[PDB]
């Protein structure tokens, strides 16, 4: 049993017709301290799975030696590793899901939440999500954290089932995750306006885009805002 | 008296281990693998003696990855060798854990060194059945290494080993004499294809199959990786033109 030090905020995707786009902040807070800037908390796996991470820091660095270590093994008197025996996204995630669960079994959980994207060998897109309960579960879109009751409703107004994805563009599906980001930097006193966003397309291939920023934001109405009742000036 | 050669760890009146010596001959029974030092990498191949058309082809690899910088490929008993991969993988994790940077290829040369001369320490064990040849590139240059049963290894310009280590160390010796200047990762593959053939003599009865590795710091970015497809044809062709 723990407690988390330094943290991630919210990390949020969905799935288009084509792929899978995850995004997440830039972020490394230390309580209400904004302490640490230029953390990436969304991790390539390979070219066709990204995992992003929110939670403790410090075992976000240690499931990214995990990942890294996998790729290795994986690697190791295997001739078909860049191909039919390279790493699929699903099997990055079950091997993530039973860590996370065998730890919070041992009553030490890594103290994290996690969403795994990515497009299976089959072109089949893949997003699941778990976190420090050992606890899953999949669905059209997904967040942690704020970004579970902040970007969920605005992603799920584009893609609110199943029949959704196919009718839905990377432009316009990456359209709202950046949208979302915005929202939740207006709102979560966690957040920050630089961020990272990473696009998983069976046909393009992994996209990942550093360094974005929340930009067009609406701040002028707040010159007219005085006082907190009768004020006038 | 006698008897000394039938416990691993005894010393015999003329201070040798007989069970290491004995070791020895299972390798030079073995099929003959080599390894070349370039300019910038290391190159291993290894003949693989065809036993029957029924081997699916290309299918049973010998060369063997550790972490994702260095090769190892052995003559002898296969699996000692794979037995000592295993270790170098766990040892090269280890040390990657602790220390973050991957393993420097001296470093790792200890690490099979020490644990092979273990198996030379007690009579509840049997030595290893394999010489070892791998290197690779790391924060300091180009590093090729060769290690015996008896645990014994040093850094080489170019090593051979198995039945025909004769024909590939002379080989390999001509080719030190002719490049002081060094060799290039290109030409060094041909060169090893060239040399398998070669010493291929010593074994002319059985068709083979050629396999090729190398890590360089221009051609792999210094990553161990396995040549295939028109590199490893091209330098097929290059050793069946010199065979004649």
């Amino acid at each position: 049993t723990q407690q988390p030090i330094v943290t991630g905020t919210s990390v949020i995707s969905m799935k288009y017709d084509n792929g899978v786009i995850i995004a997440a902040d830039n972020l490394g807070s230390y309580g209400s301290l904004l302490r640490f800037n230029g953390v990436e908390r969304l991790i390539p796996v390979g070219d066709n799975t990204v995992v992003g991470i929110s939670g403790d820091i410090s075992d976000m660095q240690h499931i990214e030696r995990l990942l890294k270590d996998l790729v290795t093994e994986n690697a190791y008197d295997n001739p078909l590793a860049d191909a039919e025996e390279a790493l699929e996204p699903s099997y990055i995630f079950e091997y993530l899901a039973t860590v996370m669960y065998q730890r919070r079994s041992k009553m030490n959980p890594l103290w994290n939440a996690i969403i795994v994207a990515g497009v299976q060998s089959n072109g089949d897109q893949f997003l699941r999500y778990v976190n420090l309960l050992g606890v899953t579960y999949s669905s059209p879109t997904l967040a942690t954290g704020f970004g579970a009751h902040m970007a969920n409703p605005l992603l799920r107004k584009v893609v609110d089932r199943e029949s959704d994805i196919p009718k839905t563009t990377v432009q316009v599906a990456e359209e709202a995750i950046v949208n979302a980001m915005r929202v939740l930097y207006y709102r979560d006193a966690r957040s920050s306006r630089n961020f990272s966003l990473a696009i998983i397309d069976k046909n393009t291939g992994l996209t990942f885009k550093k360094n974005l920023q929340v930009e067009n934001m609406k701040w002028d109405f707040a010159k007219d805002i005085k006082g907190y009742g009768t004020q006038k000036i | 008296g006698t008897g000394y050669d039938l416990s691993n760890s005894v010393f015999s009146p003329d201070g040798r281990n007989f069970q290491v010596e004995y070791a020895v001959k299972a390798v030079e029974n073995g099929t003959t693998s080599i390894g070349i030092k370039c300019n910038d990498g290391v190159v291993f191949a290894v003949e693989k003696l065809i036993t029957s058309k029924l081997l699916v082809p290309q299918k049973n690899v010998k060369i063997q990855v550790v972490d994702r910088h260095i090769g190892c490929v052995y003559s002898g008993l296969i699996p000692d060798g794979r037995h000592l991969v295993n270790r170098g993988r766990e040892e090269a994790a280890s040390f990657k854990k602790l220390y973050k940077t991957p393993i420097p290829i001296p470093a790792f040369a200890d690490r099979l060194g020490q644990y092979v001369q273990a198996h030379t320490l007690y009579n509840s064990v049997r030595p290893f059945g394999v010489s070892t040849i791998f290197g690779g590139v790391d924060k300091n240059g180009a590093h090729l290494y060769m290690l015996e049963p008896s645990g014994s290894y040093w850094g080489y310009k170019g090593a051979a080993t198995g039945k025909g280590r004769q024909s590939a160390k002379a080989e390999l010796e001509k080719l030190v004499d002719h490049h002081p200047e060094g060799l290039s990762a290109r030409e060094a593959v041909k060169q090893a294809a060239k040399i398998i053939y070669l010493a291929h003599e010593d074994n002319k009865e059985k068709d083979f199959e050629l396999e090729i590795s190398w890590c360089s710091l221009s051609e792999t970015n210094g990553l161990h990786k396995f040549v295939k497809g028109d590199l490893l044809q091209e330098a097929i062709d290059f050793a069946q033109k010199e065979i004649n």
